[PDB]
């Protein structure tokens, strides 16, 4: 199976460089040329340029040869963009892209979300929405995590390590007033099970090296003081 | 350099009907024997997929109810019948001359059948009190179509701030929205009343719907 896998994003301040990698993996990285493209988000892709990594020759569109700096790794079978002294408008998803002969695109990474910003990374506080058997709407009980105060984005969250995907909703981020982002992930799910099913959110924040998983349980009390 | 418009921007198509998206070139992407336009395929959160290389030649592994068509400067995606799953920004790109461009997108929604939220409430965790905040969630579930009001009361009293929403996309296998809203507070404020509650309007309920708890 053809894979390519990017580094974290990352947050990177104003005038700083940063280094983003793709590693290749299920074929002979050197067939086949290596794209690298710039999306902000919901625009057109724009097309940052292009190396060989038979023998690191590259090619640039002229709207970025002077930000973008291409190189390969052989025995990783890693290709790196190096892009320089950053301002607001490079705040983007970058996506490496592979192409056998310099027309389409076959297989792209999963990007990586650049932020340009002075602001300090922080990761995010992870607590339950715990479901009720109590709590129902047509037998179906609800339960999540509340992913609080955390910069930049992204977070993505997984439940029970990616084998719960049916029913899931994870948010888009709000922005706080705080300057930091908060986003839940809930899901529905039979209102039966809820003492034999296990529930599990996986919570990754990579700007800050953040993993959590957290099991989200019925809360068990009568006395009040 | 190559300038690729795309039409419609949005293009809205209910349950099963054909969707047709248009690409043009300002100026010509084929020889005399093969046209250099690609389409692609971007659900959300994902990077584009291949969908349609070379005007028409689906690409291996895509469902059979896409085709591309088109030549010279006017190319043309086709989806037969519209599944929940088609949800997606649609991009062509061309390979013609140097560099590749891609025409600003196409967004494909879907006019699924109205269907009213299941509304949950959930008070803060025990774990989040000790640091000091309550973050109160409502739920909206699987609704069609987006409009929806959701405000909070708390001892009846309509709150004029402290709370926030986000919406996801339509859903992936549905086609339906969800809402979450957070009423956030101090403990302490948290602590000085009794009864919190979200009270949720939307089309397919005829009288608006209220879930609650007591601290």
């Amino acid at each position: 199976q053809v894979q390519l896998v990017q580094s974290g994003a990352e947050v990177v301040k104003p005038g700083a460089s940063v280094k983003l990698s793709c590693k290749a993996s299920g074929y002979i990285f050197t067939s086949y040329y290596m794209y690298w493209v710039k999306q902000a988000p919901g625009q057109g892709l724009e097309w940052i340029g292009e190396i060989n990594p038979s023998n690191g020759d590259t090619n640039f569109n002229e709207k970025f040869k002077s930000k973008a700096t291409l190189t390969v790794d052989k025995s990783a079978s890693t290709a790196y963009m190096e892009l320089s002294s950053l301002r607001s408008e490079d705040t983007a998803v970058y996506y490496c892209t592979r192409s056998d002969g310099r027309n389409d695109m076959d297989s792209w990474g999963q990007g990586t979300l650049v932020t340009v910003s002075s602001a300090s990374t922080k990761g995010p506080s992870v607590f339950p929405l715990a479901p009720s058997s109590k709590s129902t709407s047509g037998g179906t009980a609800a339960l999540g995590c509340l992913v609080k105060d955390y910069f930049p984005e992204p977070v993505t969250v997984s439940w029970n390590s990616g084998a719960l995907t049916s029913g899931v909703h994870t948010f888009p981020a709000v922005l706080q007033s705080s300057g930091l982002y908060s986003l839940s992930s809930v899901v529905t799910v039979p209102s039966s099970s809820l003492g034999t099913q296990t529930y599990i959110c996986n919570v990754n924040h990579k700007p800050s090296n953040t993993k959590v998983d957290k099991k989200v349980e019925p809360k068990s009390d009568k006395t009040h003081t | 350099d190559i300038v690729l418009t795309q039409s419609p921007a949005t293009l809205s198509v209910s349950p099963g009907e054909r969707a047709t998206i248009s690409c043009r070139a300002s100026q010509r992407v084929s020889s005399s024997t093969y046209s250099y336009m690609h389409w692609y395929q971007q659900k959300p959160g994902q990077p584009p997929k291949l969908l349609i290389k070379y005007a028409s030649n689906l690409e291996s592994g895509v469902p059979a109810r896409f085709s591309g068509s088109g030549s010279g400067t006017d190319f043309t995606l086709t989806i037969s019948s519209v599944e929940p799953e088609d949800f997606a920004t649609y991009y062509c790109q061309h390979s013609w001359e140097x560099p590749p461009t891609f025409g600003g997108g196409t967004k494909l929604e879907i006019k699924r059948t109205v269907a009213a939220p299941s509304v949950f409430i959930f008070p803060p965790s025990d774990e989040q009190l000790k640091s000091g905040t309550a973050s109160v969630v409502c739920l909206l579930n699987n609704f069609y179509p987006r409009e929806a009001k959701v405000q909070w009361k708390v001892d009846n009293a309509l709150q004029s701030g402290n709370s926030q929403e986000s919406v996801t996309e339509q859903d992936s296998k549905d086609s339906t929205y969800s809402l979450s809203s957070t009423l956030t507070l101090s403990k302490a404020d948290y602590e000085k009343h009794k009864v919190y509650a979200c009270e949720v309007t939307h089309q397919g309920l005829s009288s608006p719907v209220t879930k609650s708890f007591n601290r």
